[PDB]
């Protein structure tokens, strides 16, 4: 998170390089964030 | 925002306008995601007395249209569907463009 | 039969037609039709597939939603073959391809695969069998893919004895082989015939007729253990048909005798190519081949279909072979080709 | 103050009573009927052949200044034996308001097309045509408007059934598009709503 | 508790597994069959019995207007505990 | 084609490149809306006119509602109504930008569409803020609104108001006063006040003929008579002024949206009838009489008295009206939608004689055609 | 009497519109086959006008004449124009329909169909 | 101007396929009242329903398939004979029920309590 | 005196009052061909002869485009010219006859 | 009130004339153009890195579905079949039965993401917020099929999005 950039961009993720069995080094969905992360990631709450 | 010195006053007088006064992106100007809970009011029928629905039924209170002049049923002036409408007023704020 | 293989419905695309089809090859000519004629149906279709998934999407707009379901198989594993016939009550075989590639010959395209399918077929208890042969199914041909499809006839009906063998004479249609190479011979200045053509006696047999032959040889109770014959209505000489045909196509014809020598060079030179051969000695003598008459053999007036003629449907296929001056020319101005009857 | 009910305006009321009476007694030959519903719309019937003489007189007449063609519709009453009901609803700048003239007809009387009145009698009559199947006697150009090339029957008649009678799909055979009669995966669940209890007695109809 | 059919397919809730002979079963070939391993009714079978001292009680399924609307249970029938059914929780009298 | 807004048969007898005629095949994205909702529930057919005019749901929401509340009887609340208007002139404000910015889109110019539609991205959060959807709200209903407006919407929306004048001045900038714009768009399409009259033409086509005509002003619905704002009035009757006071119209919606934002009453959000609208959650769910008004009106729906209405909202793209007949049941017997741009369109034919191809391009644009409303 | 006649009045004129109307339709049936490339024949085409005219041979009311008429004279300024496409033209021909049979014992053994 | 003795006849208009024009047997009827209601506002309004057709289960998710396009088209007329002028002029084939009226019953609560009549009641 | 009048098509008449004299005779003309006891003639003659009295008064345009309540000049001669076809039409339709003829039974009946 | 968008005649006088020449031939306005642009171009961009970037969403957005269950586990659903019956776009089929201990629970519950049209109206009618539209909306598929869901996914949608939805519920249900 950096509050500095505009709302909108204020809070990213960086994927992991590797989920379940799936190598995800390059090709990363927008999806594989769990339900609460995913929640503070779209900005429907406030704290993490 | 985060803009170099010098390209503000380009931005700007490449413009013309001031860009950092009215600026087009959110920075915490915006409402807080997480807000106190709220308290909606109830309205003007929660009463405990006083209050039949007979009294208030806007439905029940429509009726079948008037029939004004049916076929199976001095000098009167013409008359019109309603009074002429007033010449509209030219515009004080900003009569032209 | 199971509560789930009732027929319902009016016969349409939401209907329930009863017929779970195993159609093997069907990312082909008469694989395509046939899916089509089975998902017009209703019916529950599998399809093994082996090449791209994406040159299977033609097949999926064929049937509605639960009915077209893609598996992957490989010829040469009967696992496989298992696993995409396990809940199948017929078992469509049309695995064929008229060249010879550095894996597959036409030994395993057209003994070892029928064989295969046709044995594992009766270990998972398929009720019917239809097997796509040749009508030239020869034990001794010149021609190593008729020999081969004789050999494997042979195999399935020993694998399969409740098996229909259809006997196609020649396809022709909007993706056929027949008249697009015999249209395609533009560019090589002339038409190179062995002895000018006048030896060849053959009746093609449309793609539609052989689709619906195949769909009714399935609802047919009684050509269980079969052997058909598909063929035209006409009987043509190649020059004649080689003429109508650039006629239709509003071509130059420029027809010239070519030794079978030199023409089985040319075919032996063709056939070097890696990717799908424009021409192979093997289809040189094919198209030198004429077309056996099997008279014993019930055909599709048997069946209950009639026999579509060349003339009405070979403006279908050549009028893409026209050029800009010919292509609004309409169906009757070219007189019909001369039969042999 | 009743805050749920809405207020009434007994003086627009007043007024277009009176001027019901006034083009009512202007145009006796066609004008068979006049009402005034209770949210304030004048309403007109009248005889299907006085079309373009009471739309003439609405629209050029110095006391009623209809200029502007609102609307164009009909209604499919399968029970009366003229089922469809042409309304023109038109709206008057100069004396800003609105009036609603309203036409029988059935399946095969023609109505004379007021395009010669209104020009966007034009589209309005060839969508009214295209749904219903009243034919205008005198019209530039009657053609479908909004359904399929060669579709047969008229959609929004009361017995058109919702899904139609026939579909589309591609077929790979013939290579194009092909029409086939409908099949639906899932039928459209039909539901009865109506509670058998009596709503507005306002509304009740005479036993006779 | 997610039960195995006699096919090895997996049993939903409900009740519901293919026959042997059913060809809708080449649908689940290469893929797999969506069943629930969690059983609304073994879970409210594991769940205890509430024993208050009241002929009526009241439930609502706990947290307010975030569950069901609140109805009564008499809990006066001895042989067998009151159950609230929106949310299936039982109810009975102390015994002691 | 691009320039076809989607779905238009636009069958040109060109010669050379001038136009002969114009026949617009239309019918394309015909679906039955008309018949669904005769099958459909008065809540029901909501979403339907929801999908009418994608470009103006709030505005489209809001004439549905005044027709089906007018058969009522009923009235909405004040806070209702205040919300209704505030969020008709943020639609206005999107349907204005997407006019403007796809007819200069298709004249060739597309940083200010790029610009209005980052604008109308913001909007749309606004939206999905208060409704849940971004486009399609349903939010609008009989009886009031779906739900009160959450406690940071109306700063939020302040801020936005405060930072658009700016972008409605960077619009101008590239367009107004651009010899290039104004040699496309002067002397185009003209059509005169009487003309646009017998044709049927609504809003900015009469405003821009001449016509000094505005629903909002001459037939208030909702709080509009309580807001002040200017009505825009052409002189020419070409794409230039049609242009102009579509920017007018901007601005002006910007006076009522602060007008709005300032005069907002505190109360209730919907009609206190639970025989017409649903009770809340904890009525609901605790009250025998709320909970049976609720199934039945989930399940069946209210009745509404049996008659025929015909109510008109100045929507963003001219006179929205809506012919509702009811025969008692809780489903509506007729429902005729009269969309601004099925007279606009009829009228093309004329407005391009003696005009090319691209002028002909620039007349459409102008006209600013939905054809999800065209076709209904 | 009183009665409004959409056209022709009596049955004679009728008669006059439709084979008016045969000949529009017959003077056509070549163009149709040449601008949308049609794989039938001229004669296929012209036997098909005549199945259609002739479908609606038991009508004896003038007016459900006129209309008929009418609706034919749509649908031929629709093909003469092009604004049908060959999908419509072939699907005045049903190419793709399978055969639905019409004796009682076929009947009874596909399905519940009266 | 002509004569209006003939039937009238718009089954060639309607569009309507010959199948469904010909071997379709509408129900003309007033509906019963629902034995779970005693409201009868749903018994005023004669009714054209049409003879059910074949429904089977879809082959995925089991839905109800049909292949009837009228089998949800239920038509309200305000009498009998419209009902069946409307069927004559559509040319479907029609079965008409005559209305079912309960007949009139003489209630009196004096009878509860009779002095030796059998219709004296042992509770209330 | 203008320089437009602010509606497109609408050219500014340099003479209203004759203009204005004229077609009002004009219609009067054509109403004198109008049965006496027709309840259109009545209307229409007394509104033209209460709009021709307020020309025939008013020299000043301003004041008689107040007097009128028709809005501009040029838009009251339209009104005019519009209100003369009208009178013409009528004369030939003549639709102070009595009613053609009675709906149906039941035509107009609502909800049914 | 009214306005003349354009009615401003231009002035005559020879500093006027002058600055308009000097317009029509030094392309005054083309370049007032240009140099917006460029402003334009030297302002920050309003573009978000997704998918690391995730656009701002509401309590109230309307997702993926999803059945929920009460914190012991039961499900909460009734079978009460008001989402079947106010469904506009008619999506939901229902089917139920007694369970083996009395329940009143479903057996078919089935709902058509290709025929649903996201309005909300099934979370509304719940009367014990059994569906609810969940915050997911990232589910596109490769086949039709598979957008045809049943009891089973829609309630491994519930598990899976339970956290989230309850959330969402908590802060959003106050207003409803
Ligand atoms: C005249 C000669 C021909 C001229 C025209 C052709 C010139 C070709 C020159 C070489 C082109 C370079 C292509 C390689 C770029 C690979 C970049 C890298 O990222 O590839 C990744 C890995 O992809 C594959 O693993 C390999 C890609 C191709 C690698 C090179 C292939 C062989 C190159 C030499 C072939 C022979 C060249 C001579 C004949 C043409 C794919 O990333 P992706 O998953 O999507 O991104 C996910 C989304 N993110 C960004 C958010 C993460
Ligand atoms: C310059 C002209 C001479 C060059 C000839 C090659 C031209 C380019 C090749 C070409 O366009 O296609 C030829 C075409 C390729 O087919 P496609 O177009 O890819 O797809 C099928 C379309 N229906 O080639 C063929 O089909 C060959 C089929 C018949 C070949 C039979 C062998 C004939 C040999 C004659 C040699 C005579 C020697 C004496
Ligand atoms: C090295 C490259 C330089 C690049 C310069 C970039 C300039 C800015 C780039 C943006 C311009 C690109 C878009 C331009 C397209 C439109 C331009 C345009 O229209 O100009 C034409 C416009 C006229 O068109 P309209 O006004 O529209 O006519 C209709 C009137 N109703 O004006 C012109 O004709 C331009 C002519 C050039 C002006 C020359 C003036 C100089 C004359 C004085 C020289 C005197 C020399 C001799 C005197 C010596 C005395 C001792
Ligand atoms: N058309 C003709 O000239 C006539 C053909 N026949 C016979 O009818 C049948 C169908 O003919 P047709 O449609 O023209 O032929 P095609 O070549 O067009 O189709 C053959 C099909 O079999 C598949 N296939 C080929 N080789 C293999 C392999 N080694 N393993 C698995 N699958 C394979 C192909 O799939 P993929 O693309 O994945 O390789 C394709 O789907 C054949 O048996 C043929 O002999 C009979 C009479 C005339
Ligand atoms: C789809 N809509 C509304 C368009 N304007 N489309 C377009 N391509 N310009
Ligand atoms: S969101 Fe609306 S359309 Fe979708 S399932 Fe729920 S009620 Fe039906
Ligand atoms: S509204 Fe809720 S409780 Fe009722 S059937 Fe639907 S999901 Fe179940
Ligand atoms: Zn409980």
């Amino acid at each position: 998170e950096d509050n500095k950039q505009f709302f909108g961009r204020h809070r990213w993720v960086i994927y992991t390089t590797e989920m379940n069995g799936r190598d995800t080094f390059w090709d990363v969905d927008g999806s594989m964030v769990p339900p609460e992360w995913h929640r503070w990631l779209h900005c429907m709450t406030d704290d993490p | 925002a985060s803009a170099t010195r010098v390209i503000q006053l380009l931005r700007n007088w490449a413009s013309g306008r001031d860009l950092q006064a009215k600026l087009q992106l959110r920075y915490q100007e915006i409402s807080k995601r997480t807000q106190p809970p709220p308290k909606l009011p109830v309205g003007p029928s929660h009463k405990l007395s006083n209050n039949y629905y007979c009294t208030r039924d806007g439905r029940r209170e429509a009726m079948p249209p008037s029939i004004v002049m049916s076929s199976q049923k001095t000098e009167k002036k013409a008359v019109t569907p309603a009074p002429p409408i007033k010449r509209w007023e030219l515009s004080k704020d900003q009569p032209y463009l | 039969l199971h509560h789930a293989l009732i027929p319902h419905g009016k016969g349409g695309r939401s209907s329930v037609s009863g017929i779970v089809a195993t159609v093997f090859g069907a990312t082909g000519f008469l694989g395509r039709y046939v899916v089509n004629h089975l998902g017009r149906m209703g019916s529950q279709v599998i399809v093994p597939y082996r090449c791209e998934p994406y040159d299977t999407m033609h097949l999926r707009p064929m049937g509605d939603l639960g009915q077209i379901i893609f598996m992957e198989w490989n010829g040469k594993d009967k696992d496989s073959i298992r696993k995409v016939v396990e809940h199948s009550n017929v078992v469509i075989n049309l695995v064929g391809r008229e060249w010879e590639t550095k894996n597959f010959d036409f030994e395993d395209v057209f003994v070892k695969i029928p064989h295969a399918i046709a044995q594992v077929s009766k270990e998972a208890g398929v009720e019917k069998l239809i097997h796509i042969s040749h009508l030239n199914a020869d034990i001794k041909s010149p021609s190593r893919y008729l020999r081969s499809k004789a050999v494997g006839e042979k195999e399935v009906r020993a694998a399969f004895p409740e098996a229909t063998i259809i006997k196609p004479s020649d396809i022709f249609g909007r993706e056929d082989r027949f008249l697009n190479y015999f249209a395609s011979m533009r560019w090589f200045g002339g038409v190179p015939l062995i002895s000018l053509g006048k030896e060849t006696v053959k009746q093609p047999v449309y793609i539609v007729d052989v689709s619906k032959g195949i769909i009714n040889a399935i609802k047919d109770p009684d050509a269980k253990g079969k052997t058909f014959a598909f063929v035209g209505p006409n009987r043509y000489l190649l020059f004649d048909l080689v003429q109508y045909i650039f006629a239709v196509a509003y071509r130059p014809f420029l027809p010239y005798p070519l030794p079978h020598f030199a023409y089985r060079w040319v075919g032996r030179l063709f056939e070097v190519s890696p990717f799908e051969p424009w021409t192979t000695r093997d289809k040189v003598e094919r198209v030198h081949m004429s077309d056996m008459t099997l008279p014993h053999l019930p055909g599709l007036e048997d069946l209950g279909i009639q026999a579509t003629p060349l003339e009405l449907k070979a403006i279908e296929v050549l009028r893409r072979h026209r050029t800009y001056r010919w292509l609004t020319s309409e169906m009757e101005d070219v007189k019909p080709a001369k039969t042999v009857n | 103050t009743r805050p749920t009910i809405r207020p009434r305006n007994d003086v627009v009321h007043k007024q277009l009573s009176a001027f019901g009476q006034y083009v009512a007694e202007i145009l006796p030959k066609y004008v068979q009927q006049v009402q005034v519903s209770c949210f304030n719309e004048l309403e007109i019937f009248i005889h299907p052949d006085g079309v373009i003489p009471v739309l003439t007189f609405l629209r050029d007449h110095t006391n009623a200044q209809f200029k502007s063609l609102a609307d164009l519709t009909a209604v499919d009453v399968p029970t009366r034996q003229n089922r469809f009901e042409i309304v023109y609803n038109l709206l008057s700048l100069r004396f800003n308001s609105r009036i609603r003239v309203k036409t029988y007809t059935d399946e095969l009387t023609p109505i004379e097309s007021s395009v010669t009145v209104y020009k966007a009698a034009n589209w309005y009559e060839r969508e009214i045509w295209d749904m219903f199947g009243v034919f205008f006697a005198n019209h530039p150009d009657l053609r479908r408007i909004l359904t399929d090339y060669g579709f047969e029957g008229h959609p929004f008649r009361k017995d058109f059934p919702l899904s139609g009678y026939v579909e589309l799909r591609y077929d790979d055979e013939v290579k194009r598009v092909v029409a086939e009669p409908v099949e639906l995966a899932q039928e459209f669940r039909k539901f009865d709503l109506n509670s058998p209890w009596e709503a507005f007695p306002a509304y009740r109809q005479p036993p006779e | 508790g997610v039960r195995t059919s006699p096919t090895g397919e997996k049993v939903t809730h409900t009740g519901q597994a293919y026959d042997d002979g059913d060809y809708r079963r080449v649908r689940f070939s290469d893929r797999q069959k969506e069943v629930n391993e969690n059983f609304a009714i073994d879970l409210i079978a594991e769940q205890p019995v509430s024993e208050v001292g009241s002929r009526v009680i009241s439930c609502d399924g706990g947290g307010g207007a975030l569950g069901h609307p609140r109805v009564y249970i008499n809990l006066d029938k001895e042989t067998k505990t009151g159950t609230c059914g929106y949310c299936g929780l039982q109810f009975r009298q102390p015994h002691h | 084609h691009p320039a076809a807004h989607g779905v238009l048969r636009l069958v040109m007898e060109l010669s050379g490149e001038m136009v002969r005629k114009c026949d617009p095949h239309i019918g394309l994205l015909h679906r039955g809306t008309e018949k669904l909702i005769e099958y459909k529930t008065y809540l029901q057919a909501l979403p339907y006119f929801d999908r009418l005019d994608y470009v103006s749901m709030m505005c489209n929401e809001q004439a549905y509602s005044l027709a089906v509340e007018k058969l009522l009887n009923i009235q909405p609340p004040p806070r209702a109504q205040w919300i209704r208007v505030l969020f008709g002139e943020i639609t206005r404000l999107l349907n204005h930008i997407m006019a403007v910015t796809t007819h200069a889109l298709d004249i060739g110019a597309m940083t200010p569409f790029f610009w209005m539609f980052e604008e109308r991205e913001k909007m749309f959060e606004f939206y999905e803020r208060v409704s849940g959807a971004r486009m399609h709200a349903a939010y609008i209903r009989p009886g009031g609104v779906h739900q009160d407006l959450p406690l940071g919407l109306l700063d939020d929306i302040y801020e936005f108001s405060k930072n658009f004048s700016f972008r409605i001045d960077e619009l101008e900038e590239m367009l107004t006063n651009n010899r290039i714009w104004r040699n496309r768009t002067v002397d185009i399409g003209v059509v005169t006040a009487e003309d646009a009259l017998n044709y049927g033409f609504s809003g900015v086509m009469l405003r821009g003929s001449g016509i000094q005509w505005d629903l909002r002003k001459t037939q208030p619905y909702d709080v509009y008579d309580q807001v002040e704002f200017d009505v825009p009035i052409g002189s020419r009757g070409d794409c230039y002024d049609r242009y102009l006071c579509r920017v007018e119209e901007m601005r002006q919606s910007l006076r009522i949206i602060s007008q709005c934002l300032n005069k907002m009453p505190p109360g209730e959000i919907k009609v206190d009838d639970a025989k017409v609208s649903p009770p809340k959650r904890a009525e609901m769910k605790t009250s025998m009489e709320s909970l049976i008004h609720h199934f039945k009106l989930y399940t069946e729906g209210y009745q509404v008295p049996p008659g025929a209405t015909y109510t008109a909202i100045e929507a963003p793209k001219g006179e929205f009206g809506v012919y509702l007949v009811s025969d008692g049941s809780s489903r509506p017997y007729r429902c005729k939608i009269k969309a601004p741009g099925f007279a606009h369109l009829a009228g093309l034919d004329k407005m391009s004689k003696g005009h090319m191809l691209a002028d002909v391009v620039a007349i459409i644009g102008t006209q600013d055609i939905v054809f999800g409303e065209v076709d209904r | 009497t009183s009665v409004k006649p959409i056209f022709s009045r009596d049955m004679n004129e009728a008669k006059r519109r439709v084979r008016e109307l045969y000949r529009a339709w017959y003077r056509e049936v070549p163009n149709t086959v040449h601008l949308f490339q049609l794989d039938i024949s001229v004669k296929q085409g012209r036997d098909k006008v005549r199945e259609m005219f002739m479908k609606n041979a038991h009508v004896t009311d003038p007016r459900v004449v006129d209309l008929l008429v009418i609706k034919g004279k749509m649908e031929l300024e629709e093909t003469i124009n092009v604004w049908k496409q060959r999908t419509h033209i072939m699907r005045f021909f049903h190419e793709t329909e399978a055969p639905r049979p019409t004796d009682f014992l076929s009947k009874f053994y596909v399905g519940h169909d009266p | 101007l002509i004569a209006v003795d003939e039937k009238l006849d718009i089954t060639t208009l309607t569009g309507v396929p010959e199948e469904h024009i010909k071997t379709r047997k509408v129900r003309i009827f007033v509906p019963a009242r629902n034995n779970m209601q005693s409201g009868v506002n749903n018994t005023k309004k004669w009714k054209m329903e049409f003879d059910t057709r074949e429904r089977w289960e879809n082959p995925l998710m089991g839905w109800s398939s049909t292949a009837d396009p009228l089998s949800n088209l239920v038509l309200t007329f305000s009498t009998k004979e419209d009902a069946v002028a409307f069927a004559e002029k559509n040319g479907w084939s029609f079965d008409v029920e005559e209305r079912k009226v309960p007949k009139p019953k003489s209630k009196s609560y004096g009878a509860n309590f009779s002095w030796n009549k059998r219709t004296r009641v042992s509770t209330k | 005196l203008k320089k437009t009048t602010g509606l497109v098509g609408l050219a500014v008449c340099e003479t209203p009052h004759e203009r204005l004299k004229i077609l009002y005779t004009k219609i009067l003309d054509v109403l004198g061909q109008i049965p006496k006891n027709a309840a259109y003639r009545k209307y229409t003659e007394q509104i033209t002869n209460e709009k021709l009295g307020m020309v025939k008064a008013e020299p000043d345009v301003k004041k008689l485009e107040e007097q009128l309540q028709g809005g501009q000049i040029e838009e009251v001669i339209l009104q005019a010219e519009n209100e003369l076809s009208l009178a013409r039409k009528m004369l030939r339709w003549k639709p102070w006859e009595p009613l053609v003829e009675e709906p149906p039974a039941n035509q107009w009946k609502w909800p049914i | 009130t009214y306005k003349f968008v354009n009615m401003r005649e231009p002035s005559m006088d020879m500093k006027s004339v002058t600055d308009r020449a000097a317009q029509t031939l030094l392309w005054t306005e083309l370049v007032r153009g240009l140099g917006m642009t460029l402003s334009y171009l030297f302002r920050e961009p309003a573009t978000i890195n997704y998918p690391f970037e995730k656009g701002p969403l509401s309590p109230r957005f309307r997702g993926e579905h999803a059945l929920r269950r009460y914190p012991s586990g039961e499900e909460r659903c009734i079978a009460c079949k008001l989402c079947e019956a106010v469904c506009p776009a008619q999506a939901i089929t229902i089917e139920a039965e007694p369970r083996a201990d009395g329940s009143r629970r479903t057996t078919r519950y089935d709902i058509d993401m290709t025929k649903c049209i996201y309005c909300g109206f099934c979370q509304e009618a719940c009367p014990v917020d059994a569906i609810v539209e969940g915050p997911n909306f990232e589910f596109s598929t490769e086949t039709h099929e598979e957008l045809l869901y049943n009891k089973e996914k829609l309630l491994n949608n519930g598990d899976k999005w339970e956290a989230e939805i309850a959330a969402n519920i908590q802060a959003d249900y106050l207003y409803r």
